[PDB]
C-alpha cells in the first residue's frame, strides 16, 4: 500500500523556522494533489496548503509565512515554516487525494514564546 | 518439529506448502519473494577523469642563459630554447639578437569538473545474497529482510526460520570492474603504476581528494614559434574521453538472467538462479489437532474450466459434505498443478471452486484436502494468446 | 461589406484559459492554442486560438485578448510564431489564424507586454506536405502549374458551422476580501455576482450591485466569490466549465476553408538517354529528391516506382510492344523497339 | 475525421449522470473526486465528492 | 486504424458510421481537459501506402 | 533536464515470432537482450524507419526503445 | 562547430579574434537530438553551474 | 553573499594576448583566449578571456 512518510517536525521556539518533508513510496503526485493539514491536540484536522500543477494555495491563517513547494523527481513535498508563534504547535500530516485518498501518520510540532 | 523445504530462487512468484505431522492436522505455509538482492565486497582503488594540461609561464632571458628546476609534478617536461626574437604589442621585448634563452615547462594534473562525473575502478569478490519475503504460517503475516548464508535464522513468535545457502555461487559481477556515471562494466584496465596512454587509465589518482597523480601521455615539447611566446606541446588524447567514445553497452543491457543492476550500494536485484534450501524450526503450539480440525466425507471433484496456460488459467469445482465448516489447507503433493490458493473456508454441505495452473493435456492427480484425497481428471486445451507478459507459474512435466 | 461576414464576432468574447507552458512553465495565459490543423500543401497553416481578432474594445490588423477579465487589444504585428524557424503570418479572422510555417514538431508563439512576455509552446506536429513528385522543402521560383488545395485567405460562410456557448461561473478571489469582522464583496459596477460561503451553513446569495458584509466568517478562504454573464459566448472548448442548461446558443460558420487553386511545381531535368538494341541507358541528375514512375505497355507493367535525390545510371530493357517512363512532373514518355 | 469535443460537466460537492446524444462512436465517462483549478484560484472549494 | 473508418453515404449525407476506437483516459489532477486515446486516421497510413 | 520521447512502435505477435514497425524521428538507440544466460545483445541505431522480425520463447524477451522504459516479454503455447 | 570566433566593435574598430578549438553538443538519453526539445520526461543530467559560488 | 564572492577578484587587472586571427592577421588583442571548456550536456560552454567581467 501507499505509504506517506512525514518528517522535519520538532520543537523550536517563537519567530524560529521549520521545513516539514513528506515522502510518498511510490511516484503519486503527478497524478496526486498534495496537502498539508494541521491537528491541534483535541481539534479537527484542517488544511494548511495544497499543492499541485496548477499552482500553490496557502490557508488564510498562515499566509506569508507557510510555503509549500512539490518536487515530483524525489517524490518529497516540503512546507517552509517562518515566523512561528505558539498557537501553531500541533500535528502535522501530509494528505495525498486522487482517485484515493492516503494520510501522512504525522510528526509533532512544538514552538514556544 | 522441524521442516525443511526447497525454495526457487525467483522473487515475486507465491510457493506454498503444507507441514504435515501424523496425529495433526497440516500447517499451511505461504512465502512470497519480494526482492533478492547480490551485494558483492567492494574494494575502491582509484579514480579517473578529465585531464588537462596546465602550462606555466615561459621564463625567458636575453643575452644569457638558464637551466631547468625540476618541480616533479605527474608528467613533467621541462625544455630549454635559444636564438629565438620575442615580441608583444608594445614591441620587440628583447635587443639581445642571439644567446636568448628560454625554459618552456609543462605539466598535466585533473579536470576540475569531474569531481561529480568521474570513472572509478573496482575490485570485486565475496558475493553474498540477501531477500526480502513476505511470510504467512498459520495466519501469522510478517515482511521481512533476511541473509541466506547459514547462519541468522529470523525469529518472531517462538518461530525460528533458517534459510540454507544457495545452490550455485555464481554472481554476475567479474573480479575487476568500472563504474561511469551510474552504470557499470566488466572491462580490464591496467594497475597502479603501469598506466598506458591513449586508452582508459591514462591518469592515476589514488583517490578524489588524495592528490597524489601518476601521469603518462608521451607528452613532448615542439619547438616554439619564432617571433612568439607561447609552450607549444602535442601529446595523446584523453585516454578516458576515447574509451567513453567506446562504451560497450553496460551490464545492466549485458547482464544474464535479466536481473536489475543498481548502484547506490551495487549489488544485482532479482537473479534468478539456483534455489534456496530452507528449514522451518516452528513450535509445536500453533499445531492443531485432528479432532480441532473439520473432517469431510462423500467429496467428489469436477474440472469446470481447463486450459494449460502459464497463468491459472484452470477452474476446479469440487463438491463436499463436511462434518464441520473450517478454512483448513489444501494442496497437490505433485507437481502437475500449481493451486493459487493454499486454503479455503469450508461450510456444511457447500463447494469449493479452486483456481489452478495445470501443464497437462489429460490432467490427472489427487489433491489432498484437509483430511483426505480426492482424485480430479480432465482435459485442458490450448490457449489463445502467442506471447504474455508473465513467466510460467509451474513446472514442466517429461 | 465584411460586416455581415463579421457581424457574428461582435456577439464573442475572448477569454483568458490554461497554458501548459507558457514563458515560465505550467501556467494560464489568454494565448491557449486548442488545435492547429494544416492539411494545405505550400505549408498554409490554420490556427484556434483563445483569444479574437479584427474586433475593437472595427480594425483590421488587431488581435483582441483576455487579461483577468480585461479584454484589451494590441496590434498583431507586435505578435510572432515559430517552430524551428521563424513563421509569417497571413491574417487573422475571429478565434482562427492562417499563417505561413516551416517543417517542425512544437508551435511556439510569443507576444510581449510594457514588462511581462507572454508565451506558449505546444508540441503539435508540423505536416508540410510536397505536391506531386518532386519532394522539396520551400516553395519554388518558378516551374509548371498545376491544381492544389490552400486554405482560403479571406473570411466566408460555407457547409461547416461550429459552437458558442454561454459564459459559465468565473471564480474570483479579488472580489471576496476581508473587513474587521466581516467578508466584503464588490462586484463590478453594472453586473451581478455570487458569492458562496460554508463558515456558517452553505449560503448562495446574489448581490447585484450591493456590497454585502456577511457574518460568521472569519477568513476569506472560507468563501468563493464567482462571476455571472449571458452575453459574449465562448467556443467549445475543454479547458472551461460548463453553464447552466443545454450549452447551446446558435452555431457559427468556419472562415480560412480548403479551395482549389493553382500551384507551381519545379521541373526535373530532362534524363541523359543512350539506346542500344531493345535497351537504354539513363544518366540522371535531379536536384532534389524526385521519383522515376515506369512500365511496359504490356500484359504485365513490371512498373517500377522509385525514388532518386543523387544521379544514377540505370540500364532497362525495352521491347517491341513499348515502354513508359515518367521522370519528375515532366510527361510521360513512349519508346517502342524495332528488329535490328 | 476530427474529434469533436465537449466541454466537462462539472458539480462540485455533488453527481452528475450521463445523457447519451446517440452521435456516431460517443464516450462519456463520469469521475468523482477531482480538484480541478482556475486562474484566480481554485474554481470550487469542496475536497471529496 | 485502416480504411473505412468513417463512412457517410455522400458528401452531405448529414450521417456517418464511425469505428474508430475511441478510448477515454482519466485526466490530470486540478486541470480541466478532456484527454483521449484512439487509433490513428486510417486514411493518413492508407495514403502513406 | 527534460530528454525526448519517441513514439510507440507498432507490434504484432507470432507463434514464437514478433515483428515490429519503426518511425523514428530521430536517431534512436534500440537495446534488445534475451533473459537467459547468454544474452545475444543487440545494441542499435535507428534513423529511418522499417520493419524488423525477431524471435522471443518461452525464456523470455527485453528491448528498449530509445528513452522508453524497459517491455519485458514471455512466451507461451499456441 | 570546430571553431568559436568572438567579436566587439570600439568607435571606429572592430575587434575580433577567433580559434579552432571543437565545440561539440553532447545529447543525453538514447536520443541522439541535436537542439534542445520543448516537452518530455524529466532525468538527471549534469551541467555547468550559471551561479558563481 | 554575492559580494564576498565578488571581493576575492579586485586583486587582478585584464591584460593583452596573441590572437592568431584578427579582423585582418595576427594580433595581440585584449580579449585573448586563455583555454575554452565544453563539458555538459546543453551546449552551455565555460570560456577563458584575458579581460575582466
Amino acid at each position: 500500500d501507499v505509504q506517506l512518510q512525514a518528517s522535519g517536525g520538532g520543537s523550536v521556539q517563537a519567530g524560529g523556522s521549520l521545513r516539514l518533508s513528506c515522502v510518498a513510496s511510490q511516484n503519486l503526485f503527478e497524478y496526486y494533489t498534495m496537502g498539508w493539514y494541521r491537528q491541534v491536540p483535541g481539534s479537527q484536522r484542517e488544511r494548511v496548503a495544497l499543492i499541485n500543477n496548477g499552482g500553490s494555495n496557502v490557508a488564510g491563517s498562515v499566509e506569508g509565512r507557510f510555503t509549500i513547494s512539490r518536487d515530483n523527481a524525489k517524490n518529497s513535498i516540503y512546507l517552509q515554516m517562518n515566523n512561528l508563534k505558539p498557537e501553531d504547535s500541533a500535528v502535522y500530516y501530509c494528505r495525498a487525494f486522487g482517485p484515493a485518498d492516503y494520510w501522512g501518520q504525522g510528526t509533532q510540532v512544538t514552538v514556544s514564546s | 518439529y522441524e521442516h525443511a523445504t526447497t525454495m526457487p530462487s525467483q522473487a515475486g512468484i507465491s510457493y506454498n506448502t503444507i507441514v504435515n505431522r501424523a496425529g495433526y492436522a497440516p500447517l499451511p505455509i505461504s512465502i512470497t519473494p519480494t526482492k533478492i538482492k547480490l551485494i558483492p565486497t567492494v574494494n575502491l582503488e582509484y579514480v579517473t577523469c578529465h585531464y588537462k594540461t596546465g602550462m606555466d609561464s615561459p621564463a625567458i632571458k636575453c643575452c644569457g642563459s638558464q637551466e631547468c628546476t625540476p618541480t616533479y609534478r605527474p608528467d613533467e617536461q621541462c625544455k630549454v630554447f635559444t636564438g629565438v626574437y620575442p615580441f608583444m604589442w608594445g614591441g620587440a621585448y628583447c635587443f639581445c639578437d642571439t644567446e636568448n634563452t628560454q625554459v618552456s615547462k609543462a605539466y598535466v594534473m585533473k579536470s576540475d569538473d569531474c569531481l561529480a562525473d568521474h570513472a572509478e575502478a573496482y575490485k570485486a569478490h565475496t558475493a553474498s545474497v540477501q531477500a526480502f519475503l513476505n511470510i504467512t504460517v498459520g495466519e501469522h503475516s510478517i515482511v521481512t529482510t533476511v541473509y541466506v548464508n547459514g547462519e541468522t535464522p529470523v525469529n518472531f513468535n517462538g518461530v525460528k526460520i533458517t534459510a540454507g545457502p544457495l545452490s550455485t555461487a555464481w554472481t554476475p559481477f567479474d573480479r575487476k570492474i568500472v563504474q561511469y556515471a551510474g552504470e557499470i562494466y566488466n572491462y580490464d584496465f591496467p594497475e597502479y603504476g603501469a598506466g598506458q596512454p591513449g586508452a582508459f587509465g591514462d591518469i592515476q589518482s589514488r583517490t578524489v581528494s588524495s592528490s597524489d597523480l601518476y601521469a603518462n601521455t608521451n607528452l613532448v615539447l615542439q619547438r616554439p614559434k619564432a617571433g612568439a611566446i607561447h609552450v607549444p606541446y602535442t601529446q595523446a588524447p584523453s585516454g578516458f574521453e576515447q574509451w567513453k567514445k567506446d562504451k560497450a553497452p553496460s551490464l545492466k543491457f549485458t547482464a544474464p538472467f535479466g536481473c536489475e543492476i543498481y548502484t547506490n550500494p551495487i549489488r544485482a536485484e532479482n537473479c534468478a538462479v539456483g534455489s534456496i534450501p530452507l528449514a522451518f524450526d516452528i513450535p509445536d503450539a500453533l499445531f492443531t489437532r485432528v479432532s480441532e480440525t473439520p473432517t469431510l466425507s462423500a467429496a467428489e471433484c469436477t474440472l469446470n474450466e481447463c486450459v494449460y496456460s502459464s497463468d491459472f488459467g484452470g477452474i476446479a469445482t469440487v463438491k463436499y459434505s463436511a462434518s464441520k465448516s473450517g478454512k483448513c489447507a489444501v494442496h497437490v503433493p505433485s507437481g502437475t498443478a500449481t493451486l493459487k490458493e493454499a486454503a479455503v473456508e469450508l461450510t456444511e454441505q457447500g463447494s469449493a471452486t479452486i483456481h489452478f495452473s495445470t501443464a497437462n493435456i489429460h490432467p490427472e492427480f489427487r489433491l489432498q484436502i484437509c483430511t483426505s484425497y480426492v482424485t480430479c481428471k480432465g482435459d485442458c486445451h490450448p490457449p489463445k494468446d502467442h506471447i504474455v507478459t508473465h513467466p510460467q507459474y509451474h513446472a514442466q512435466t517429461f | 461589406s465584411t460586416e455581415e461576414l463579421f457581424n457574428e464576432y461582435k456577439l464573442t468574447r475572448p477569454y483568458m484559459a490554461r497554458c501548459i507552458r507558457c514563458a515560465v512553465g505550467s501556467c494560464h495565459s489568454p494565448i491557449a492554442i486548442e488545435a492547429v490543423k494544416s492539411d494545405g500543401h505550400d505549408g498554409y497553416v490554420r490556427l484556434q486560438t483563445s483569444s479574437q481578432y479584427g474586433l475593437d474594445s472595427l480594425k483590421g490588423r488587431t488581435m483582441r485578448y483576455d487579461m483577468h477579465g480585461t479584454i484589451k487589444e494590441i496590434p498583431l504585428h507586435q505578435v510572432s510564431l515559430y517552430t524551428s524557424r521563424p513563421c509569417h503570418i497571413v491574417d487573422g479572422h475571429g478565434y482562427f489564424l492562417l499563417a505561413r510555417c516551416p517543417a517542425g514538431d512544437s508551435i511556439t508563439m510569443e507576444f510581449k507586454k510594457d514588462s511581462v512576455r507572454h508565451s506558449c509552446s505546444v508540441p503539435y506536429e508540423v505536416k508540410f506536405n510536397p505536391v506531386g513528385r518532386e519532394l522539396y522543402t520551400h516553395p519554388p521560383e518558378h516551374g509548371v502549374e498545376q491544381a492544389c488545395q490552400v486554405y482560403a485567405h479571406d473570411a466566408q460562410n460555407r457547409g461547416a458551422y461550429v459552437e458558442m456557448h454561454l459564459p459559465g461561473s468565473e471564480v474570483d478571489s479579488s472580489l471576496v476580501s476581508l473587513s474587521g469582522s466581516s467578508v466584503t464583496v464588490t462586484p463590478p459596477d453594472g453586473t451581478s455576482a455570487l458569492v458562496e460561503c460554508e463558515c456558517g451553513g452553505t449560503k448562495i446569495s446574489e448581490t447585484i450591485n450591493k456590497t454585502k458584509q456577511f457574518s460568521q466568517c472569519t477568513k476569506k478562504e472560507q468563501c468563493r466569490a464567482y462571476r455571472l454573464q449571458n452575453d459574449k459566448w465562448v467556443y467549445n472548448s475543454d479547458k472551461l466549465p460548463k453553464a447552466a442548461g443545454a450549452t447551446l446558443k446558435g452555431k457559427l460558420h468556419v472562415p480560412f476553408l480548403l479551395a482549389d487553386g493553382k500551384c507551381t511545381v519545379p521541373l526535373a531535368p530532362e534524363p541523359m538517354i543512350t539506346f542500344g538494341f531493345r535497351s537504354v541507358s539513363l544518366k540522371l541528375h535531379p536536384k532534389n529528391p524526385t521519383y522515376l514512375i515506369t512500365r511496359q505497355l504490356a500484359d504485365e507493367p513490371h512498373y517500377t516506382h522509385e525514388l532518386i535525390s543523387e544521379p544514377a545510371v540505370r540500364n532497362f530493357t525495352v521491347t517491341e510492344k513499348g515502354w513508359e517512363f515518367v521522370w519528375g512532373n515532366h510527361p510521360p514518355k513512349r519508346f517502342w523497339a524495332q528488329e535490328t
